[PDB]
RNA sequence: AUUGGAUAUGCCAUAUAAAGCGCUUUCGAAGAGUCGAGUUGCAGCUCUAAAUGGGUGGUCAUCUAA
RNA sequence: UUGACCUCAAAUCAGGUAGGACUACGCGCUGAUAAGCGCAGGAAAAGAAAAUAACCAUGAUUCCCUCAGUAACGUGAAGCGGGAAAAGCUCAAAUUUGAAAUCUGGCAACAUUUCUUUUGUUGUCCGAGUUGUAAUUUCAA
């Protein structure tokens, strides 16, 4: 029953880890909603909602 | 079989797309602020490029704008 | 415990029928797609040429047919065979380039929303 | 006693009588009563919109579009707490999260046993709070496992810099040797 | 014949560790601790019973390639735990 | 996500954390029934990888088997499949063992549930050819057992072939 | 020359060939190997590639004919200056033309070379990984391996690479070819600049960076923080770049943002303030460029250049300013870099290259990549956690 | 009378969308009490891995299991 | 006192589901292939390489002829070649995080039928699901 060997997580890493760039879909209106709005908007013209 | 495969692809050949009411106005608002040539800086427009469209995609609609 | 061949005239006709019932649906297009020309791999047969499985990803790119529009017009693809030498590549472009020269794809009607 | 209750008190005590490894030992020492009442007060502004009333604003968004109006051009980037285990592991690896909250009762304990080690490495201040269901109430769920603030608005940034300082000073600044020794065996 | 240089198959890049996977293993190496023979080896690699240490890994793992990989694996732990502790 | 960390952790099976949960859960698994239903998969990554989606119709069971001659994992697919006569078996993995019992879980899918039946990634198992797959040696470990692979490692002659013309 | 390349050259804004180009373009177009020894900014970039682009055009090569030429470049700052003209000249051509530098994606740069790039502008390090390590990168269909900056490539430290790499590639039937200082911290690097750019808004100011992308990011943030300025690089478009240097030199007061690579040879006018926001990489060229005022922000852990200029018998004075006067506007610079999608993609691709300049620093003892602070070099750019850059 | 895939044509559609391929100064995740060794009748028992790694074949070629 | 959540129960609860028979042919289990046990379909098993090869390379699986009574050790292959048929692919592993975009179920309308017996759409209310349901991708990338 030894102590906790935190040999690696002792320090702090300063960088992020994943390096793939930030996608463009986090800086614009949620295009899944914009599709969702058009399903509701269409539904008004058919008069179901 | 040559004739059936050409006249069918003669009336079903035009693939021009008229824009929607919004798609016309979205480009319309963009084109009156910087002109009709400098499409490459419209991916850096903060407000009116609210969809963050491409530098290429706006030209795709701009062809669909006129024809 | 035998294997008797009394059906051998019958599998010939059953194959013959089912090869004509295949052609009923595909009436204007061949009953089998074009296969490449690949050289056998042993020392014995390396001077022969015979049909293989399909056209590679760079036999097909060099001929103008993408890997997605390939299997629509009846061109088998082999994602495993690779073109080691030009001769393996120049022989099989002239399988595709003659095939595209002799083939007529009927057009289709599209789904562009109007108004 | 019924057929199952005499198990239900014994797996309570076999977690006590055995030797808890230091990785699991920190999952019973827990954020206190007091400082675990302000964290959830800050979070109770940033709840995800209830799925019934997100649709309610969507029919109010899709009715003006059917006439010609819009709000997408003036829609500011939303805010809420960020939840889900797989979405919060990537919010720590990308150094986007600023306060990670770990439930103290996840049933397979391997689900969260790497998080107090990942939060120590990536420099994301962390705390282990009670009752996974208490997190579940925040985000309109039955049982949540973890949450995370990644961005509060400019309104509560000054509040958040204070409440984290309560989280390190009580969980991280303390509990520093009980995470480094075995537990149980009482 | 006129032979080409082919590019590499995208499957031959299996077996290459990324920077994100190597960060996953490093975290889980310590948070899972050490097995009830790998505690024994770390002692024998610390007070330099090297020939005795390599004898146990071969007997337990089965093959020198593994029995050498652990050495390289566990010796990195002690040389990083002398800077932590 | 968390499944990357949970795969590499599940490999260090003898280390202190993976051994402490082994002793603890082998205690709870042993006082339960020989076959008893789970509510969540104990290994929610291995189950997720072997096919289990967390929707209605996917049923996790778990069963101990006596050690010490059909392969134990194969019988855990059969004994659960004889206890559930409706559920279709997908896989069965290892979760724990001790000196006297190996513990497994099994992924089972309801073919009558109109959520499996409407889903085109798991709709292959509604078909009637997949009736008691674990019986015919048609699953993950029933294929490995009977040497069904690709490689030189793993009546067709015993009959004389008397053609018409010879 | 061909009309398709001449009209592009007409669009490039170059009509009169240089005096050195007058003695080289005639022999190079005829295939005569020339031992190039020219000054910086003496047309060595445009002239050498002018006969090389036509030589492959005379061969009429498609994309699959392999790498028909090579232009060895000794620096990432030089490579972007080399491939930039290469990307501007052959727009009316057909084949491929790209770059291969040090400090990039060694699998998204190899994937470019498997198809076959005609004019692959190369660094002295990454080209050694092409001929030997990479599989599928055929260079055995080449016509001329152009080389530039023989005196600088030999001083890079890879003097054994140019002879070892050339032993594998095709060679037969192919021809070859007083100072001002500001001791600033790593954190408040541009904080002194953002204050100085606002305090000296009505004077002749020239700001120099060590990377093309370094100018392509801070110029966008300056115009987004209400501080317009003109760039001497643009989008690697020579039409506006020729107009920018004409407009900036004619302007008596203004801010001039430019890379030091393109600044060599350009007509440096009498700027009241001459600034180098990044450290210089050329030890002899930057000192000679001084001969208004000139002052560059010196890093805290980079006093070697001060010990080098003092050893070079050059005076240096540290004109100071109170730290309380330095604006603490690095909080809105953490919000702007968080919201804008294009300003961030410039601030991530700007700090990516501006760290590789510290990797390829010729002053190895003075500027050390592994001896600086990784944290504070991002809070000046605008990123809280410095982005994931491949070293 | 039920039914097939089609052909033409009518009405709807919602497309603020989705897809092929260039071009990459960017990234590229890959299945464990399994593999493997020892050993009893492909199974049993003991032990128990790795990331240009692992497998099968002649330093090379070829594949990417659990 | 009260309220969530986990686990475990109970119900002639709502809706479903499993046995049993034939077994020529299929696939497993042990087994003196025979017998016994188990399990499906109109076919089934197999299947898109952790495969061969040593060539100027072949290219999922199945089957026939040949290899051949040959290598190897009385037993006894396989690669190649020649035919028939050829169709490919789907997940796990990367954050939808500018929004669980997913789905079962109850009720009500609208249809629709091999069919008043069938099969769905739309609206609505729980419920499942953040211990991960959709979009995206499967290394050929």
């Amino acid at each position: 029953y030894p102590d906790y060997d935190d040999f690696f997580t002792n320090t702090v890493r300063e960088t992020p880890l994943s390096s793939a760039p930030e996608p463009k879909r986090r800086f614009a209106p949620s295009k899944h909603e914009q599709k969702r709005i058009l399903q509701l908007a269409y539904a008004i013209r058919k008069g179901r909602i | 079989l040559e004739e059936e495969a050409v006249k069918k692809a003669a009336r079903q050949s035009n693939k021009m797309l008229p824009l929607s009411a919004f798609e016309h106005a979205y480009i319309q608002r963009l084109i009156n602020k910087y002109g009709t040539e400098d499409f490459e800086s419209m991916a850096k427009d903060v407000k009116l490029n609210s969809k963050l469209f491409n530098g290429s995609k706006l030209k795709n609609l701009y062809i669909r704008m006129k024809a | 415990y035998v294997k008797t061949w009394f059906n051998q005239p019958g599998r010939k006709l059953r194959r013959r029928q089912a090869r004509q019932t295949k052609a009923a649906k595909i009436a204007p297009r061949p009953v089998e797609a074009i296969r490449p020309a690949v050289k056998p791999p042993t020392i014995r047969y390396n001077m022969k040429v015979r049909a293989g499985r399909g056209f590679t990803l760079e036999e097909l790119k060099a001929a103008g047919v993408s890997r997605r529009v390939a299997s629509t017009i009846g061109i088998p693809v082999d994602h495993r065979r690779r073109n080691r030498s030009e001769e393996s590549l120049q022989r099989n472009v002239e399988r595709i380039k003659v095939y595209l020269a002799h083939l007529i794809v009927f057009p289709r009607k599209a789904g562009q929303p109007k108004k | 006693w019924p057929e199952y209750i005499r198990l239900q008190r014994r797996r309570k005590i076999l977690n006590l009588r055995l030797k808890v490894p230091p990785a699991i030992a920190q999952f019973q020492k827990t954020l206190d009563k007091n400082t675990a009442t302000q964290v959830f007060k800050l979070l109770n502004k940033y709840r995800p919109e209830t799925a019934a009333e997100k649709k309610q604003r969507l029919v109010a968004e899709a009715e003006a579009v059917a006439n010609g109006k819009s709000a997408q051009d003036v829609s500011k980037k939303p805010y809420n707490v960020k939840y889900g285990l797989n979405h919060v592991v990537a919010l720590i690896e990308a150094k986007k999260a600023k306060l990670v909250l770990i439930a103290s009762d996840v049933d397979p304990i391997e689900l969260v046993v790497f998080l107090p080690a990942l939060c120590k490495k990536m420099g994301v201040p962390y705390a282990i709070v009670k009752n996974k269901a208490r997190l579940g109430t925040v985000i309109h769920q039955k049982t949540a496992a973890v949450l995370a603030v990644t961005e509060v608005r400019e309104e509560d940034k000054n509040e958040l810099a204070s409440i984290v300082s309560a989280v390190d000073a009580n969980f991280s600044a303390k509990y520093d040797e009980s995470r480094r020794k075995w537990g149980g065996g009482i | 014949l006129t032979k080409r240089q082919l590019p590499e198959r995208p499957s031959r890049r299996k077996g290459h560790l990324s920077k994100r996977t190597a960060f996953v293993r490093s975290i889980v190496r310590e948070v899972a601790g050490f097995a009830p023979y790998e505690r024994r080896v770390m002692e024998l690699i610390r007070n330099s019973q090297d020939k005795r240490a390599r004898k146990l890994a071969k007997k337990r793992l089965g093959t020198l390639k593994r029995a050498k990989g652990k050495i390289e694996e566990l010796t990195s732990v002690i040389q990083s735990s002398r800077l932590a502790h | 996500g968390a499944y990357k960390y949970l795969e590499e952790l599940a490999k260090k099976k003898q280390s202190d954390v993976n051994l402490f949960l082994s002793r603890v859960r082998a205690w709870e698994y042993r006082q339960m029934n020989v076959i008893h239903r789970a509510s969540r998969p104990s290994r929610p990554d291995k189950a997720r990888r072997l096919g289990y989606k967390a929707k209605q119709g996917y049923v996790i069971y778990r069963i101990r088997v006596r050690r010490g001659q059909r392969s134990a994992r194969c019988t855990a697919e059969e004994r659960v499949g004889r206890y559930c006569s409706n559920l279709r078996v997908l896989n069965s993995y290892w979760v724990n063992q001790d000196a006297t019992y190996k513990f497994f879980e099994v992924i089972l899918v309801d073919p009558s549930h109109k959520a499996i039946r409407r889903d085109p990634r798991i709709n292959w198992i509604v078909n009637p050819v997949h009736k008691h797959r674990e019986s015919r040696g048609l699953t993950s470990i029933g294929k490995k057992s009977r040497g069904i692979g690709k490689g030189h490692r793993f009546l067709r002659h015993n009959t004389l072939s008397l053609r018409r013309y010879r | 020359l061909s009309e398709n390349i001449q009209k592009a050259i007409k669009e490039m804004g170059f009509e009169t060939m240089t005096e050195i180009q007058k003695r080289s373009i005639p022999p190079l177009l005829a295939g005569r190997d020339v031992l190039g020894a020219a000054k910086t900014g003496s047309g060595k970039t445009l002239a050498f590639l002018i006969p090389t682009i036509e030589m492959l055009y005379a061969l009429k090569f498609k994309p699959r004919n392999g790498t028909g030429v090579i232009i060895i470049s000794p620096t990432r700052e030089l490579a972007l200056q080399i491939f930039g003209v290469a990307k501007e000249l052959l727009k009316y051509h057909h084949q491929t033309f790209g770059i291969v530098i040090g400090g990039a994606n060694r699998r998204a740069e190899a994937d470019k070379l498997v198809k076959g790039v005609n004019l692959l502008v190369a660094t002295p390090g990454r080209l050694l990984d092409h001929l030997q390590n990479t599989k599928g990168f055929v260079f055995r269909n080449l016509r001329s391996l152009v080389i530039d900056e023989a005196d600088r490539i030999l001083e890079i430290g890879f003097e054994d690479e140019m002879r070892q790499i050339m032993k594998i590639l095709p060679s037969e039937n192919r021809q070859t070819l007083e100072q001002g200082y500001v001791v600033v911290d790593s954190d408040k690097r541009f904080l002194l600049l953002f204050s100085f750019l606002k305090r000296n808004l009505k004077k002749k100011v020239i700001v120099f960076m060590s990377s093309c992308a370094s100018v392509k990011y801070m110029a966008e943030l300056l115009n987004y923080i209400d501080l317009p300025v003109l760039d001497l690089h643009g989008k690697q478009k020579q039409q506006r770049r020729t107009n920018t240097f004409f407009e900036f030199c004619n302007a008596e007061k203004g801010i001039l943002l430019c890379t030091n690579v393109a600044a060599r040879g350009l007509d440096i006018p009498a700027v009241d303030w001459i600034v180098q926001y990044d450290p210089p990489d050329d030890p002899r060229d930057y000192i000679h460029r001084v001969g208004g005022k000139s002052l560059m922000f010196l890093a805290p852990s980079e006093l070697g250049f001060l010990r080098y200029l003092k050893t070079a018998k050059v005076s240096l004075n540290e004109f100071e300013f109170p730290a309380n006067k330095v604006a603490n506007v690095q909080s809105q610079l953490e919000k702007l870099v968080s919201k804008n999608y294009y300003l961030q993609q410039s601030a991530k691709d700007g700090y990516r290259s501006y760290l590789q300049a510290y990797a390829s620093y010729s002053l190895k003892s003075i500027f050390d990549i592994n001896k600086l602070d990784l944290a504070k070099v991002a809070k000046s750019f605008g990123f809280a956690h410095p982005p994931n850059v491949n070293i």
